[PDB]
């Protein structure tokens, strides 16, 4: 088994550190496809992405919103890129009218005569798939956190009452599977100060975890800090600037394209300069995972 | 403004990019109201002076009509002002003003010559589009001389932390100046401090007197008050004394001016600065 010697720290006040040296998490979110190759996880294609990312100054990748191919883990191990490995997007509720997404299966039990192997099978699929990923990557120096979900309460139908209890279940399963890494998630409801988000973030922190906020600005980072002094936080998903390559005849956001000037972002996000400015000024914001590093299908 | 965000000055010019309509039948307080055919105007603005003279009006007030005028301004408040307080200040509106913000009626003000204000905080959309509306009703005859009509003086926005000096919140007295002139002069101050947060504040004031324009390096007196707890949602008058070292007199031939600056501290950090 491949191994590397390192330790990390997340501090509520001063942010992230690697082997005792303070370090900014200069990260991108990456989806899994490889462009014209479709979903095929070809090793050189994946390596080429990491190379191009590194030349930009990237030192970290968030595998949004699902386990990485082993090939990525291999490459980051050799290249020195810090990986936040995300396991899930939705939990037990489907998003965006996607009636056959994993929201259907998350909380289903596993048949006794189903011989599938890789993780624990004594509870639900969520436990099996969570443990199976951790089992695969528990020794990899590159992986520094397990992310347990993303915007779990977004795009779904019905009450969010049961979500705090589900989060705690996942946090307990992770701590029991691997005691050596913090767990985390990306929550977009923190910026809205939902009751469930406060409960969930407090439970993260109580188990040695780190809280990811999606799409907070500077003013909101500050509110989080004052409201939750015990949280160690970072921007788990940032910017969502929207741009085409090579478009100059307008600087603001007919040809079905968008300006290449950094003056265009989705309503909930921010342009690149803004999302960076807000983070780099704040030692207590450990870093940023920009949405996204590569365009995806 | 077209957009409000940090960091404009605490008090900033709000005169630009309004829309105006003269009509005593229109009802245009809703933010979704179509004002695309309205005039674009910068304030200060007088809508009597643009109308025609008429023998049906009064010689007393220059034979010019008054009337009902509506002012609309749509502007963005950026997300970065989220926990801040926002107020709009009118140095004068002639007369009978009615003010709405995002569709909510805030209140009214009859007198055409006195300054007034409205807190906008409770109705603001942070990180969105906002619409302030002012209805003005100069119903004639209201004056012995030409009054004019509308928002004829400047308009400002005031943006502050939850802990802040109140509106016009410092009073200064120098009751022994005549005797103390040329030596140490006793300034007796009273400062209203408001705590519009949900927790008690440990408040000290750092007050400085220095020549206008003008840096704090050249102060002639400062004081720091003892810590006073002001409860969440409460305000208090805070008395303080500044000993001013031989201030220069304000006279007709030499009108020396000073800035008196108030910094509000809670715990160890400055949250508000009032000159
Ligand atoms: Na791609």
């Amino acid at each position: 088994t491949e191994y590397g010697f390192r330790w990390t720290g997340f501090d509520a006040t001063s942010g992230f550190s690697l082997n005792g040296e303070k370090v900014k998490l200069k990260g991108v979110s990456m989806h899994h496809d490889q462009g014209s190759l479709g979903a095929v996880a070809n090793r050189r294609a994946i390596e080429r992405q990491v190379e191009i990312l590194q030349k930009m100054g990237v030192n970290s990748i968030r595998t949004t919103h699902n386990p990485a191919a082993k090939a990525l883990i291999d490459v980051c191990n050799e290249k020195g890129v810090l990986v936040v490995e995300e396991v899930f997007d939705m939990w037990n509720r489907s998003k965006n009218g996607n009636t056959e997404d994993y929201g259907k299966w998350f909380g289903q039990t596993i048949a006794g005569d189903n011989a599938v192997l890789g993780g624990d099978k004594d509870e639900t699929w969520a436990k099996f798939d969570l443990t199976s990923t951790i089992n695969r990557d528990r020794n990899a120096p590159s992986v520094i956190m397990w992310s347990l979900g993303n915007e779990m309460m977004e795009g779904i139908s019905g009450s969010v009452s049961d979500f705090p209890a589900t989060s705690a279940k996942l946090v307990a399963w992770t701590k029991a599977a691997d005691s050596t890494r913090p767990m985390t998630y990306g929550d977009n409801k923190i910026k809205a100060n939902w009751n469930e988000s406060n409960t969930m973030g407090d439970n993260l922190t109580a188990n040695g975890g780190v809280v990811g906020t999606n799409y907070s600005d500077g003013a909101n980072y500050d509110k989080i800090r004052t409201t939750h002094p015990s949280w160690a936080i970072y921007g788990s998903e940032t910017a969502s600037a929207i741009n085409s390559r090579g478009i100059y005849n307008r600087t603001t956001g007919s040809d079905k394209q968008l300006t290449s000037y950094d003056n265009s972002a989705v309503g909930w996000g921010a342009v690149a300069s803004s999302a960076w400015y807000d983070v780099v000024q704040r030692d207590f914001v450990a870093g940023t995972y920009v949405w996204t590093g590569f365009d995806y299908l | 403004s077209s957009a409000v965000d940090s960091k404009q000055n605490r008090t900033s010019d709000f005169d630009a990019n309004w829309k105006f309509m003269l009509s005593d039948s229109v009802q245009a307080q809703d933010p979704a109201f179509d004002d695309s055919a309205w005039q674009q105007v910068d304030l200060p603005h007088d809508y009597s002076i643009t109308q025609k003279y008429s023998q049906s009006n009064e010689a007393e007030s220059a034979y010019l009509p008054g009337g009902t005028g509506w002012y609309r301004k749509s502007f963005t408040i950026d997300r970065d002002l989220a926990g801040k307080r926002i107020a709009i200040n009118f140095d004068g509106v002639y007369m009978n003003a009615t003010v709405w913000f995002n569709g909510v009626k805030l209140g009214t003000h009859p007198y055409g010559y006195s300054p007034f204000s409205f807190d906008l905080t409770g109705n603001a959309k942070f990180g969105g589009e906002n619409t302030i509306v002012v209805k003005v009703e100069n119903r004639l005859p209201s004056s012995r001389w030409y009054s004019g009509s509308g928002i004829y003086r400047d308009v400002t926005l005031t943006v502050t932390d939850g802990v802040h000096v109140g509106n016009n919140g410092v009073a200064i007295k120098t009751p022994s100046l005549a005797t103390q002139n040329g030596g140490n002069v006793t300034m007796n101050l009273t400062t209203k401090v408001a705590n519009d947060t949900e927790a008690a504040a440990n408040i000290t004031l750092k007050q400085t007197v220095f020549p206008k324009g003008g840096k704090t390096d050249a102060a002639i007196g400062t004081v720091t008050t003892a810590s006073k707890s002001i409860a969440a949602g409460a305000s208090a008058d805070v008395t303080s004394t500044i000993t001013a070292a031989s201030p220069k007199l304000w006279s007709i031939k030499n009108p020396n001016l000073y800035t008196v600056r108030t910094e509000v501290l809670n715990g160890d950090t400055v949250l508000d600065t009032y000159d």
